[PDB]
């Protein structure tokens, strides 16, 4: 089967990012991509929005793996 | 049920290609009934196995 | 069709007086079917009885034969 | 309560009633069985190591040749009996001893030596009734050469049987040639004259040491019949077989191959994988081509006299 | 309590007295049975007791003390107690072909081989174990291992050399 | 104290099986700061049970062809993998590692016995060191399979196997392969 | 229906184990022998003439008659074990030795094992030729 993710957010999909995602206990661009039908660049950048909002902590950042968490 | 073992002696190495190891086995319910077994892989003196049967008889096919 | 052992009977063999044991086994006999008598069909059988099955202090490499 | 290597070979763990247990350090290091060293690991903390004195040792050896056992005992077997001597001089009354005890009092019978005198399953009832294998101050020795020297002093000892000893039933070998009794049952050639004129002699020893010996007066044993035959030329080489005259003439090294010498340990259940349900027979080596056999195998043909009616197609060794 | 008895010949007497620990111990311990040798009848005779566990602990004990009487080795007879189906087939060496004189004694020479080499071979390749009495051939193995132990034995003692026998075993041993 | 990665401790880590206890490393004096140690652990036999089992998970993760010498690549895959375990479970991930190892190595295996052309396996026993060796291999291999051609990371997909085996769940790869080798063995007996 | 006998007292029978080279018979009779109780042939069980003299066919016959023996009150057996004898082979085969061990465990009290094989003192001509036959 084909996997056609979105490239920019939808009104509903940006809500799932804002509301659901900061309560996962494990937030990662691969995970967000897997649960929301979103390409890796968009989901990788959306987590940088959610650091700017302060909604989400930061555990580790690397070339290939960046790991985020629910808020405390 | 599932028992344990104690390697008392390594007696030899059996199998087609020299693969399995023929090993003198003590139990760990400290019963002096040494049912003697064949293992797969490296085993030295003093190891401890994990059986699913202790009903293996000295029988030839 | 016919289960024949319902048509049987059961007699006892009893040794003569030289021996300690007398009742030494059973013997199957078909009943009188009108014509042939059940005692008639028994009247000549032989019994390959050993020695210690007859006299108790004895070594049984010997045998005896006995007619009903 | 002097401990011996045979007590641990039969594993007589009886350090509970007799509590004066003394032993020799050598007679536990000479044991080649690993289950005895397993016995040495835990239990023998109740006993004590001790050696006897050279005054005591020589006086044991005096009546040892007078009871005719000094070559029959081992060297370590000498010191254990001298180790009992210091214990008896220490604890027990020495006034109840004897030495140079008694004569032979030959009880000549018409019983053949090879008759089953008190072999357990043999009966002339006496069953086995599977409990009796375990029913088959002092000492615990199972060697009769050890047990002979004790009771001639009048020294009651015990065994794995917790009761004391009163009856000693065994067999010795007297030279029919030079009249020399040894307690060894293993050797077949004499120790004084070196012939094959050892004959089986049954003994019966009491606790006091009443030596009375059934010399088998029966001419089937007293027989010169199968005793003269011509011998081949003396042969020297790697594969010569001289017909076993002396106990020590240099035989060439003839040995079985170790893939033929070993039998099946068919008891062991690590057994299923691989080969045939029997041992593989050795058809490849030159141990098999020279027809090298076991020294114990074929012994019944040794008992056959040479000048007899062998079948016309046999050839032995 | 039921019992079995079994005789002995005179050349098989002295093997019992040499082996009365080794025939002794596994019958009495591993099966819980009682064992005697009646010297007034010279028979080996075992019976059950209360410690006898298995119903056929006696039956496979009789065959063990039968095979030792038939000349088999002690250890190689022990597996009759243990393995479920070992058997024995006995022969008259003249039941295949009427040999006599020295033609009888050359059947023994072929079926034994020089140094036992032919007997040692057929045991290896047919998964059996055999013992030659004079007119008697006793084999011990599994049934199909027996059925192709007789044929290597039968075909030695009707003329063929051992090499034609050695070849013709392994064409059947492939199956 | 000697923390693995400077943040994970060893004294919490508790071994269940006595069978595996002498053949699974770090508890107390094996405790080292990094998996990377580079010692001669295959110099002779039974020396690779004394090396830390995080380094064992390392050396079996560089294993494939394109990755076949790159150890610093791998101790980075390990380091990011424990911190995904901790954020999904909260447990000391070394305990999750050991509970995933123990549940993974099979306990009876089949073995071919007989002549050539004849396939009749018989079940034999599995050695304790081999059960360690079989488990790590079955753990690392499951990280390749669900992460060879998708977005998920191998520092991530390792931590999804290494959790699903400490559950002994059916979702792990190393559990289905234990549920086959030890299923086939009990039809060989 | 049958022997109204107390339980410590056995009701003996006689079992005839006839061996051949093609099959084996198991044949449970009276102590006289004139009536048999049940005859289960060894080639009644296996439907393969190749396997008609099997130890396995011997087990299947003897279990199906000790079923019938115990059905009819016979608790014990004296066994007349038998070869084919005469001209041909004298010693009963393993297919006879199998069925013996078969109904030993099947709950039959086995008493005397008897070797009734037809042995000649001095017989007629062997069926094989002068040359021999495969056996
Ligand atoms: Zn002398």
């Amino acid at each position: 089967d084909k996997l056609n993710n979105l490239v920019l957010f939808d009104k509903a999909t940006y809500d799932k990012l804002c509301k659901e995602v900061p309560n996962y206990k494990l937030i990662t661009p691969a995970v967000v991509s897997e649960r929301l039908k979103i390409r890796g660049s968009l989901a990788r950048a959306a987590l940088q929005e959610l650091l700017s909002k302060g909604l989400i902590k930061l555990v580790s950042k690397h070339r290939a793996q960046v790991i985020y968490t629910r808020n405390t | 049920p599932i028992k344990l073992a104690r390697v008392t002696k390594v007696l030899g190495r059996t199998g087609s290609q020299g693969q399995c190891t023929q090993v003198r086995v003590e139990f760990m319910d400290d019963t002096s009934r040494s049912i003697i077994r064949n293992v797969k892989g490296p085993v030295r003196e003093g190891d401890v196995l994990t059986l699913l049967e202790s009903e293996r008889e000295a029988r030839r096919l | 069709v016919v289960d024949p052992f319902s048509k049987k009977d059961w007699y006892d063999v009893k040794a003569p007086a030289m021996f300690n044991i007398r009742n030494i086994g059973k013997t199957l006999v078909t009943r009188t079917q009108g014509t042939k008598i059940a005692s008639d069909g028994l009247k000549g059988r032989v019994f390959e009885v050993s020695l210690a099955d007859l006299q108790n202090d004895e070594v049984a490499f010997r045998k005896f034969k006995l007619i009903t | 309560v002097v401990a011996d290597a045979g007590a641990f070979l039969r594993h007589a763990a009886l350090q509970d009633i007799g509590k004066n247990i003394y032993t020799i350090r050598e007679v536990v290091t000479e044991i080649r069985d690993k289950a005895t060293r397993r016995r040495l690991a835990v239990l023998p903390y109740e006993l004590r190591f001790k050696e006897p004195l050279p005054e005591y040792v020589r006086l044991v050896t005096e009546f040892s040749k007078k009871t005719g056992d000094y070559p029959s005992l081992s060297a370590t077997d000498i010191q254990v009996l001298a180790l009992t001597y210091q214990l008896e001089a220490e604890f027990v009354g020495v006034s109840h001893l004897k030495q140079e005890p008694q004569k032979v009092k030959v009880s000549s019978s018409i019983q053949h030596p090879e008759t089953p005198l008190h072999i357990s399953g043999f009966h002339l009832g006496g069953w086995i009734t599977p409990s009796n294998i375990k029913q088959i101050v002092g000492c615990l020795t199972t060697d009769f050469a050890m047990q002979n020297v004790l009771l001639q002093m009048g020294l009651h000892v015990l065994a794995v049987n917790g009761m004391l000893i009163r009856e000693a039933r065994s067999y010795i070998l007297r030279c029919h040639g030079c009249f020399k009794t040894t307690s060894d049952m293993s050797r077949v050639f004499c120790s004084h004259c070196g012939n094959k004129t050892l004959k089986k002699v049954s003994v019966t020893v009491s606790d006091d040491g009443t030596l009375h010996m059934h010399f088998s007066r029966n001419p089937k044993v007293l027989n010169p019949r199968g005793l003269r035959y011509s011998l081949p030329t003396p042969k020297g080489g790697k594969y010569a077989i001289n017909p076993h005259l002396t106990e020590d003439q240099r035989f060439p090294q003839l040995r079985l191959s170790q893939k033929a010498r070993q039998k099946t340990n068919v008891f062991a259940p690590d057994y299923i994988a691989g080969v045939s349900p029997f041992v593989e027979n050795d058809i490849s080596s030159r141990s098999a081509t020279l027809q090298v056999r076991d020294s114990t195998l074929g012994a019944g043909r040794r008992r056959l006299n040479p000048n007899a009616s062998r079948k016309k197609f046999v050839k032995k060794r | 309590e039921e019992t079995r008895k079994i005789p002995v010949p005179a050349n098989r007497y002295t093997p019992l007295k040499e082996n009365w620990m080794k025939i002794f111990t596994p019958i009495v311990e591993h099966l819980g049975l009682q064992i005697r040798f009646n010297l007034k009848s010279r028979n080996v005779e075992i019976r059950t007791c209360k410690e006898t566990k298995d119903v056929s602990a006696l039956t496979k004990a009789a065959d063990f003390v039968k095979a030792f009487i038939l000349g088999f080795q002690v250890e190689d007879a022990l597996a009759l107690i243990r393995l479920d189906d070992l058997f024995l087939e006995s022969f008259e060496i003249t039941d295949v072909k009427p040999l006599k004189g020295d033609h009888l004694s050359r059947a023994i020479g072929r079926i034994a081989g020089k140094g036992g080499k032919t007997k040692f071979t057929i045991e290896n390749v047919t998964r059996t174990r055999i013992v030659l009495a004079d007119v008697k051939v006793h084999i011990l193995g599994s049934f199909q291992n027996i059925k192709m132990a007789r044929t290597a034995i039968c075909n030695l003692i009707l003329g063929n050399p051992p090499s034609k026998v050695y070849g013709n075993i392994r064409a059947v041993a492939s199956r | 104290d000697i923390k693995l990665f400077g943040k994970w401790s060893t004294d919490d880590v508790q071994i269940n099986d006595i069978s595996l206890q002498d053949y699974i490393a770090v508890k107390e004096k094996y405790a080292k700061y990094l998996p990377h140690s580079a010692g001669r652990y295959a110099a002779k036999r039974f020396r690779k049970a004394q090396c830390p089992i995080v380094e064992r998970l390392t050396n079996s993760m560089m294993m494939h062809g394109r990755n076949n010498g790159k150890k610093l690549m791998t101790v980075r895959i390990v380091k990011h993998a424990f911190e995904i375990i901790h954020l999904l479970t909260g447990e000391n991930p070394l305990q999750v590692l050991v509970n995933a190892i123990i549940n993974s190595g099979p306990r009876e295996d089949s073995t071919r016995i007989g002549r050539a052309g004849t396939v009749r396996r018989q079940a034999v026993d599995v050695s304790p060191l081999r059960r360690v060796n079989q488990a790590i291999w079955l753990l690392c291999t499951g990280a390749r399979e669900a992460a060879f051609r998708n977005i998920k990371t191998i520092a991530e997909c390792l931590a999804d196997e290494l959790i699903n085996a400490a559950k002994g769940s059916s979702n792990s790869y190393a559990i289905k392969k234990k549920d086959e080798l030890e299923r086939v063995a009990k039809s060989n007996r | 229906l049958g022997p109204q006998v107390a339980e410590g007292e056995n009701v003996f029978g006689v079992c005839h184990i006839f061996a051949s080279f093609n099959d084996t018979f198991v044949h449970v009779t009276d102590l006289s022998g004139k009536e048999t109780i049940c005859r289960v042939t060894g080639g009644m069980k296996v439907k393969a003439d190749r396997d008609e003299s099997s130890p396995y066919a011997a087990m299947l016959a003897a279990q199906d008659v000790a079923q019938r023996c115990k059905e009819l009150g016979i608790t014990a057996l004296h066994i007349k074990l038998r070869a084919t004898g005469g001209n041909r082979t004298k010693t009963p085969g393993p297919g006879a030795q199998s069925a013996l061990r078969a109904l030993a465990r099947s709950g039959m009290k086995i008493g005397r094992i008897e070797d009734v094989t037809p042995i000649p003192s001095d017989s007629t001509r062997r069926k094989g030729g002068r040359r021999g036959r495969r056996l």
